[PDB]
This record gives C-alpha cells, sequence and structure tokens, in this order.
C-alpha cells in the first residue's frame, strides 16, 4: 500500500497472508470468507507470462497477522491448502478479466479477536454501495511505494471512480468484472495498492447493517499511486455466482 | 526478512 | 451471518480511526 497508514490491531480480521514455503516470502494477500474458505486473485497462483503456477503444496495461508515478517506466536494461525479453484474464464492472456480464485483449507481455522471472516455482498449490497465517490478500504503488506516493505499491515481508504474515468485512464480493455478506485489529481489526497498487495480485499462498511463487505480484490494497475492512474479491482459481486457454485459443489 | 515459522507448518 | 462484525470493534461498539470517513462518503 502506498500512502496509507499502519492498520490497528484487529482492524482487518479477515486479512490473509499468502505465504511461500521455500523460499519463505510473501506471495500475495487474500481474505477469509468462512472458516474453510479463502479468497484471492487468480494471478496470485496462475500467471504464465511470469512463469507463475503454484499448487497447494507450494504455500501456506497465514491468518490473524499484523506484522509482516515476525511469527506472531499465539496470534496467527498457519493453514495448509487442500485445493485451489481458479476461475475457468480468468483471462491472464489479455486483461486479467475475472481475476479471482478460491482456496479451500485442509482444516477449519478457529475464529478469535484477530481472525474473523468478512461478508460477501448480494445484489442489493452491491447496488447500494458500488457508487462513484463512495469510499472503500484496501489493506495489505505490499510495497510502500512503486520503486520499502512495511513492518505492519497497511491500510488506505479510497473512493470508487466513475467507469468512463477509469477507461480513459488506460489503454487496457476494461470489463464489467472490474472497477477502479483512487483519488484524482485534483482531489489532492493520495493512496493506492501496490505489488505484494495483490489478492487482498477492497472492503466497505454498510451503513444499513453496519457490516463489512468485500466488494473487490486487488488485481492490477499501472505503477503505484501514479497521478491520473487508478487501481483496478475484481468486481466480487459480478462473480458471486461462481463463488457459490464452487462452494456449493466442493 | 522472514522469521522462521514452526516446523509443523513444514 | 456473523460476518463483517469485528470482535475488537463492532462486537464491542468501538470504532476504528477512519471508518467514519467511509461513512461520510456514503451520502445516500
Ligand atoms: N496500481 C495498483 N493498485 C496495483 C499494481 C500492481 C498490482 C499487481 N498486479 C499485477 O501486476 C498484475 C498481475 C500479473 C499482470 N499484472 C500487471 O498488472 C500487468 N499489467 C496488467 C496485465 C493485465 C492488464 C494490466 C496490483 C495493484
Ligand atoms: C499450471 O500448472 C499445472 C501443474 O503445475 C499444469 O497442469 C497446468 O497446465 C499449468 N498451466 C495452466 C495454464 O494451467
Ligand atoms: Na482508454
Ligand atoms: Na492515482
Amino acid at each position: 500500500i502506498v500512502e496509507g497508514s499502519d492498520a490497528e490491531i484487529g482492524m482487518s480480521p479477515w486479512q490473509v497472508m499468502l505465504f511461500r514455503k521455500s523460499p519463505q516470502e510473501l506471495l500475495c494477500g487474500a481474505s477469509l470468507i468462512s472458516d474453510r474458505w479463502v479468497l484471492t486473485a487468480a494471478h496470485c497462483l496462475l500467471y504464465p507470462p511470469w512463469d507463475k503456477n503454484f499448487t497447494e503444496n507450494d504455500l501456506l495461508v497465514r491468518i490473524g497477522k499484523h506484522s509482516r515478517t515476525r511469527y506472531e506466536r499465539n496470534i496467527e494461525k498457519i493453514s495448509m491448502l487442500e485445493k485451489i479453484y481458479i476461475h475457468p474464464r480468468y483471462n491472464w492472456r489479455e486483461n486479467l478479466d475475472r481475476d479471482i480464485a478460491l482456496m479451500k483449507l485442509k482444516k477449519p481455522v478457529a475464529f478469535s479477536d484477530y481472525i474473523h471472516p468478512v461478508c460477501l455482498p448480494d445484489r442489493e449490497t452491491a447496488a447500494s454501495l458500488l457508487q462513484a465517490g463512495y469510499k472503500g478500504r484496501v489493506t495489505g503488506w505490499g510495497n510502500l511505494k512503486e520503486t520499502g516493505q512495511p513492518s505492519v499491515l497497511q491500510v488506505v481508504n479510497l473512493p470508487i471512480v466513475e467507469r468512463p474515468v477509469c477507461k480513459d485512464s488506460t489503454r487496457i480493455r476494461i470489463t464489467d468484472n472490474m472497477f477502479c478506485a483512487g483519488y484524482k489529481p485534483d482531489e489532492g489526497k493520495r493512496g493506492d495498492a501496490c505489488e505484494g498487495d495483490s489478492g487482498g480485499p477492497f472492503v466497505m462498511k454498510s451503513p444499513f447493517n453496519n457490516r463489512w463487505y468485500q466488494m473487490g480484490i486487488v488485481s492490477w494497475g499501472e505503477g503505484c499511486d501514479r497521478d491520473g492512474k487508478y487501481g483496478f479491482y475484481t468486481h466480487v459481486f459480478r462473480l458471486k455466482k461462481w463463488i457459490q457454485k464452487v462452494i456449493d459443489q466442493f | 526478512d522472514f522469521e522462521e515459522i514452526p516446523e509443523e507448518y513444514l | 451471518a456473523d460476518c463483517g462484525l469485528r470482535p475488537l470493534f463492532e462486537k464491542k461498539s468501538l470504532e476504528d480511526k477512519t471508518e467514519r470517513e467511509l461513512l461520510e462518503s456514503y451520502i445516500d
């Protein structure tokens, strides 16, 4: 996260660290959506252009974390992957359309003060909150700037941006399964996600039931916190049918 | 730099 | 169904330092 702040203890209890076994390194962010299911971006596991193709045994998910590097004894839980499920129509060839993946845990993770699942929106949650100008929250252990690493989980609140401004910011072909967020140059304020933040969640707090919903997933952008550029996020509601399908049948 | 995690996590 | 309710915040009626900024952006 660029131009964000240190999160508070337990401010993002759904926050998941995708961790690489050997060499031990951060792979990506992710979110906890039940005691057995974790959500992230498909590119965190599959990205042929870079020779990225991880399977279950290549990694661990680390939940309840706050500090990036430390092993948070008696706080985090480290879970093993039983199975990875990547969106069949995920488009890594052109524009990362449908950048989303599900990961099933081998055993259930126990909830606690620091570990809790976020909600997924339904049609009305989406429609009532996916509005230009409404701010969401993005959290992550990624790069502090485009071109070091933070000691603790970082957070930034960013306004959702109108579709045409999103399109007019980039040469890339934008789909219905994405949205962009970030301040305009003229708004003065700053902030974006960056490398290492990938797969983490974009959440919003509904003013109706006061619950946090994950509306987006960190997926891509041109540089980080670049003037006139915006972060692009996977539209989680637009792909809800697929999340239910996978949950339903496995 | 990442701190070693317990062995049972492999 | 218990989702989106954080133990150290919503469960105890405490707010975090920047959530009100989200709320003020939700003007509908
Ligand atoms: N400005 C940010 N919010 C931001 C920047 C970078 C990332 C990390 N995401 C990545 O770098 C992704 C994964 C592989 C392709 N990639 C790239 O962003 C490559 N440029 C993409 C290719 C598809 C359309 C545009 C995530 C977020
Ligand atoms: C990804 O890796 C798996 C095995 O690691 C392989 O079966 C698959 O063909 C690779 N590439 C694609 C696009 O899935
Ligand atoms: Na364009
Ligand atoms: Na920008």
